[PDB]
């Protein structure tokens, strides 16, 4: 009991615990987002337009709210053994390019499969998904120059841009199996910069409000 | 043809199993253990833990970017090193208690120095030569380290120079776990190919390949004798492989477990081994009778790591709940 | 006659004590229930336990014996403690409602400033109000043990303990209902029908939750305060039946065990915590 | 690679099992996890 070194060690442990708790409290007020997509879906351009060799961390500050965006597509490996580490993320931002008919690895089916795997993952039951679509001008030019039956053997319809976009929107939102827990927010990415950040902020706020309501039991 | 010859050689040499020889051996009984101490310092999931050579200081790394070195006697905190990357997958402690390595999703497991004249933790080395997420980097001596990454390669790095001296390749899937033998002359690496390969550090070319699993293998630990090891897989069927015999000896399976394993450890004498499953329970199984000698509870989500001291006094197990339980 | 009432009161007190103790133990013994809302719920459970341990036995003894035989000092202490604890419970309910309002209608504040210190401040404010309206009778101002019937004291207590928090809670919950309905409202035919059905189910769930939360307070507390406000102002008409007076008086005390049942035992996480404890 | 790996000096499986049992029994007296350590000499109490 009457030990000076033991008391000094206890004081050091108390100081370390205080510092750790303070740092945890400081870092707890940060909304985490997980950015996912294909290799060349415009993820880098999207990060650039918001901000203006493995995990890439990006910091955003909009209307007094700190967002930590984690881009993971830099490195390719087995997703089954590190996806679980991203449990609890506020939202998953999935990026898709509309003008993917030209090059065949076909990318549309692969993107659908990836989205289905991510959305139905057992570790993201309560995680919301925000869907971004890129390169509308290229998509419009391609539909003007090429039909839609090439990518969709089992679909026939008009070539109007709005109808095709709505069909793709509905198809993407159709993949999810569970609809009561998670809601998919889909937005069209454009050359503007403020609209994307505003939509991300609105989606995060809606998700937080819905989670709070569910905790209260109203929702 | 050569694989067929190896299969014939291994099947011909097998006439009886370890079960028959262990029939006359009485059971170890019910080994009941209780959590003597509880360490609650982290605020997120802990993914690794390593015991020191003195069985006093152990280092654990969490997902909040913090690794903490605790005094296992008084449950006091002596070092807490903040990290640039919040994602940490593995940690390792030096035999001499001077350097601590921690790595994760980023293609670097940083080595930090504990003993310094100024008395403050500072960055010592940052090895960056891999392209896949680092799985486990282990210390051999004061000047060498091994790294098992997600690129399907095992790299031998020199801390002083910082460049890799030897590279091991041949795995199709990413390697997950790596353990060092007591003599620090050879090790074993496992990957998603449901197989384990022995690698000799001095020369740097493979010796043997062992199969028997159907899913990915997550943990591998040498027997204290150094002539055999145990591997865990997601099929809930841990298997012990002998290097000298080059064939599986016995199977460790039970009908009440359907979930996978996370870590496998041995005892000082090897009579009883420890397995961490996803049922927030630790299983203590007899290494000879192939029976369940003990069940340990007290975890909520999932057991992430477990380790026995070199002296064999106690065993520390850590789960995703952020509580480390010391059974003795 | 006496035996039945005594047994019923004892069973009620035992059930309330068991519920409050179970809530407190579940909150304390587990690390997954350490939240500001859970802290407020635990404070409410502690107040209910205090009511059950200190005030309820005295009231039961007075009711069964039909007279007070513990002295004037003990009667004054009982009255003060009962008033203080009932006010504490009501204001804890109001504080929980206000915290829910802040959480739902302010996401930025929820993310940034949701430290436990806010719960401590709210609890301190509620206890301060309780002491403020409970001390005056001892500081400022034979067999029967009854509260003072002064017009000023009774109006002050009624308006500062029930009516003001009642109106505040009503306004807060109306705003919550408005916000929740706004959020909910905000081959394709099948999808539209499914969405409409889900929205209707969510609206029904919200309506049921609000109705239960409001009723368990109104129908359990309003009659007692109305009686306490009307009786002192009508000295000519004091022929209120004993049975109805007793039932109205004991409804508020019985409310002590419904609050933990509704606020705590209902939400999924807390019952899962119980199941883990078992 | 397989050509060099195949040429190894292999032993009998039963011999390896016997060696493992002998090693396990030799050090069975120094296992705190197996034999409950009394609190007197236990530094974890
Ligand atoms: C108009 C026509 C006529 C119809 C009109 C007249 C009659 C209408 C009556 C309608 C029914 C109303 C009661 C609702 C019952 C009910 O719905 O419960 C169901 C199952 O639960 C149990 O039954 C199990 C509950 C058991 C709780 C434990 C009780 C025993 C503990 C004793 C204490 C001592 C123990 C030691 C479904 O559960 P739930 O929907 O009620 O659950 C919700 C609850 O209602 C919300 O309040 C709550 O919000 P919060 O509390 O404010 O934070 C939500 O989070 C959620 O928990
Ligand atoms: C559960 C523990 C902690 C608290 C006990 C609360 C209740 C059950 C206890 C507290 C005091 C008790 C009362 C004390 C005095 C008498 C007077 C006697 O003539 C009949 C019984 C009666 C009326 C008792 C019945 C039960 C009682 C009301
Ligand atoms: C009569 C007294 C002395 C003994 C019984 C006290 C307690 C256990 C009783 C009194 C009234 C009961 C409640 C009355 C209404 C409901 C609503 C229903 O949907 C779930 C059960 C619930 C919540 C009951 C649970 C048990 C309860 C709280
Ligand atoms: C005599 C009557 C009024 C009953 C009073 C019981 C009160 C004083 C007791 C019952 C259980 C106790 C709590 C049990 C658990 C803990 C958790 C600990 O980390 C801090 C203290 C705290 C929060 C205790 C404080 C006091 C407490 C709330
Ligand atoms: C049975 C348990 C659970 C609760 C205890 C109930 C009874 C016995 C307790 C509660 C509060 C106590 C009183 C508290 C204050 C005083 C004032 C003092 O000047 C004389 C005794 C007196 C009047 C005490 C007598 C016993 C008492 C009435
Ligand atoms: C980690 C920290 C911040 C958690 C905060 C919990 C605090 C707000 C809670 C836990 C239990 C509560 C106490 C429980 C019992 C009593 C006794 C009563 O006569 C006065 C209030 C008092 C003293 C409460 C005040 C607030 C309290 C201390
Ligand atoms: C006469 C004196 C005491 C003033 C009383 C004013 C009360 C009755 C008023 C003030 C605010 C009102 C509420 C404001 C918001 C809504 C939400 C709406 O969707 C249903 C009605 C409801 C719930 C109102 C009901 C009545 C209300 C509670
Ligand atoms: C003193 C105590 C025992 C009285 C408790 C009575 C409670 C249970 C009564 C009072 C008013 C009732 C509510 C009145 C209105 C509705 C709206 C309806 O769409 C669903 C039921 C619901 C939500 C009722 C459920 C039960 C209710 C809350
Ligand atoms: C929810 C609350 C506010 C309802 C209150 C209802 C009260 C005011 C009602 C219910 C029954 C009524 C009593 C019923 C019987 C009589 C007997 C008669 O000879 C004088 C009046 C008297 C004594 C009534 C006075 C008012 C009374 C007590
Ligand atoms: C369990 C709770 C939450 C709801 C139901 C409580 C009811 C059934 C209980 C609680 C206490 C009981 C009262 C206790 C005391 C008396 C006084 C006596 O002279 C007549 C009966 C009367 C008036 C009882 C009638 C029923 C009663 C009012
Ligand atoms: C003094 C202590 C030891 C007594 C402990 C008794 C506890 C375990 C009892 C009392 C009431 C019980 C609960 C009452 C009702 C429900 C709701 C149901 O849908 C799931 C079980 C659950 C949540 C029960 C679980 C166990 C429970 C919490
Ligand atoms: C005679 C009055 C009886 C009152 C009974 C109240 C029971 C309170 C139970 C509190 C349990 C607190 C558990 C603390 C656990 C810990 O040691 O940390
Ligand atoms: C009789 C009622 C006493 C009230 C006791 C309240 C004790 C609060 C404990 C938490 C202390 C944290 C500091 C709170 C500062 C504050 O008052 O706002
Ligand atoms: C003694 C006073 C009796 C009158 C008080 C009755 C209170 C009943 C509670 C009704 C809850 C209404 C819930 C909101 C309904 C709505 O959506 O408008």
């Amino acid at each position: 009991t009457l030990s000076a070194e033991d008391k000094a060690a206890v004081e050091r442990s108390k100081m370390i615990d205080r510092n750790l708790r303070e740092d945890g409290e400081k870092a707890a007020r940060e909304v985490k987002l997980l950015l996912l997509g294909a290799g060349e879906s415009g993820k880098n351009t999207i990060v650039k337009q918001m901000k203006i060799t493995g995990i890439v961390e990006t910091h955003f500050t909009f209307k007094d709210l700190h967002f930590k965006m984690f881009d993971v597509g830099a490195q390719r490996s087995e997703r089954k053994k590190w996806i679980h580490c991203f449990e609890g993320v506020t939202a998953i931002i999935f990026c898709v390019a509309l003008s993917d008919y030209d090059l065949v690895l076909n990318r549309m089916h692969a993107s659908m499969k990836l989205f289905d795997s991510i959305c139905n993952n057992k570790w993201f039951t309560d995680t919301s998904i925000i869907l971004f679509l890129n390169k509308k001008d290229l998509f419009e030019e391609k539909i003007k120059k090429s039909p839609l039956t090439i990518c969709y053997p089992e679909y026939a319809g008009s070539n109007t841009y709005e109808e095709a976009a709505a069909y793709i929107q509905c198809q993407f939102e159709d993949l999810n199996k569970r609809k009561d827990t998670k809601e998919i927010y889909t937005h069209f990415t454009c050359s503007t910069d403020t609209k994307n950040v505003q939509f991300v902020f609105d989606a995060v706020t809606d998700v937080i409000i819905k989670n709070n309501l569910k905790d209260c039991g109203l929702f | 043809q050569l694989k067929n010859q190896i299969r014939d050689a291994r099947k011909a040499c097998a006439d009886a199993t370890l079960s028959q020889i262990t029939n006359n051996i009485d059971p170890v009984g019910r080994i009941q253990m209780r959590t003597r101490r509880t360490l609650r310092g982290h605020l997120a999931k802990i993914y690794a833990m390593h015991w020191g050579t003195d069985s006093r200081l152990l280092v654990s790394a969490s997902q909040d970017g913090k690794l903490i070195i605790w005094d296992s006697y008084t449950t006091n905190k002596v070092h807490a090193i903040p990290l640039r990357s919040s994602w940490v997958m593995t940690c390792a402690y030096a035999p001499s208690g001077n350097y601590v390595a921690c790595g994760g999703l980023d293609n670097i497991c940083s080595i930090y120095n504990l003993k310094t004249r100024e008395g403050n933790v500072r960055v010592s080395r940052e090895l960056a030569g891999h392209t896949g997420y680092l799985s486990c980097c282990r210390f051999l001596d004061d000047n060498q380290i091994v790294t098992s990454s997600g690129d399907t390669t095992c790299a031998l790095w020199d801390i002083e120079t910082g460049q890799q001296t030897t590279t091991f390749t041949g795995h199709t899937g990413d390697v997950m776990s790596l353990s060092l033998a007591p003599d620090t002359r050879l090790f074993v690496s496992g990957a998603c190919d449901a197989s384990a390969k022995l690698w000799d550090v001095r020369e740097g070319m493979c010796r043997q390949t062992f199969t028997g699993h159907e899913s990915d293998i997550n943990a591998i630990c040498f027997f204290p004798n150094g002539n055999a090891f145990a591997t865990g897989s997601d099929d809930a069927t841990c298997r012990l492989f002998d290097l000298r015999a080059d064939q599986e000896l016995m199977t460790y399976s039970h009908d009440n477990i359907i979930c996978g394993i996370t870590s496998v450890s041995f005892s000082k004498s090897g009579r009883l081994l420890l397995a961490g499953y996803d049922d927030f329970n630790c299983n203590v199984w007899d290494a000879l009778k192939a029976d369940r000698a003990g069940v340990l509870a007290g975890h909520d989500n999932r057991v992430s790591c477990l380790g026995v001291t070199d002296d064999g006094m106690a065993v520390a197990t850590g789960s995703w709940d952020s509580f480390l339980k010391i059974w003795n | 006659y006496q035996v039945i009432t005594s047994l019923l009161l004892g069973t009620l007190i035992f059930c309330a004590v068991l519920g409050n103790a179970c809530v407190v133990a579940a909150i304390a013994l587990e690390r997954s229930l350490q939240n500001v809302a859970n802290y407020l719920i635990g404070s409410l459970a502690v107040t209910d336990l205090m009511v059950s341990v200190l005030v309820l036995p005295m009231a039961a003894l007075y009711q069964v014996l039909n007279k007070w035989t513990l002295g004037q000092v003990t009667c004054d202490l009982f009255i003060a403690l009962d008033v203080l604890c009932c006010t504490s419970s009501i204001w804890h309910l109001c504080a929980i409602a206000l915290d829910r309002y802040w959480a739902i209608t302010d996401p930025i504040d929820y993310v940034n400033k949701r430290t436990p210190r806010r719960a401590a401040a709210l609890i301190s404010l509620t206890w301060l109000i309780g002491f403020l309206i409970s001390i005056p009778p001892m500081l400022g101002w034979p067999d029967a043990c009854t509260i003072s019937k002064d017009h000023g004291y009774t109006i002050y207590s009624t308006f500062g303990a029930f009516y003001i928090p009642l109106l505040l809670m009503l306004v807060l919950y109306g705003r919550i209902f408005r916000a929740a309905r706004f959020r909910i409202r905000k081959k394709n035919e099948r999808n539209a029908e499914a969405k409409r059905k889900m929205a209707l189910a969510r609206e029904r769930k919200t309506v049921k939750t609000l109705g239960i939360i409001m009723g368990t307070f109104i129908l359990c507390w309003l009659p007692f305060f109305i009686v306490a406000l009307v009786l002192p102002f009508c000295e000519s008409s004091c022929h209120m039946p004993t049975l109805l007076g007793a039932i109205i008086n004991w409804l508020g005390y019985s409310n002590s065990l419904l609050n933990p049942v509704i606020y705590a035992y209902f939400n999924k996480d807390f019952q899962n915590a119980f199941k883990k404890i078992i | 690679q397989l050509k060099m790996e195949a040429n190894i000096d292999r032993i009998k499986v039963s011999k390896a099992a016997a060696d493992l049992m002998a090693y396990c029994e030799a050090h069975a007296k120094e296992d705190p996890l197996l034999t409950p350590v009394p609190a007197s000499e236990n530094p974890f109490r």
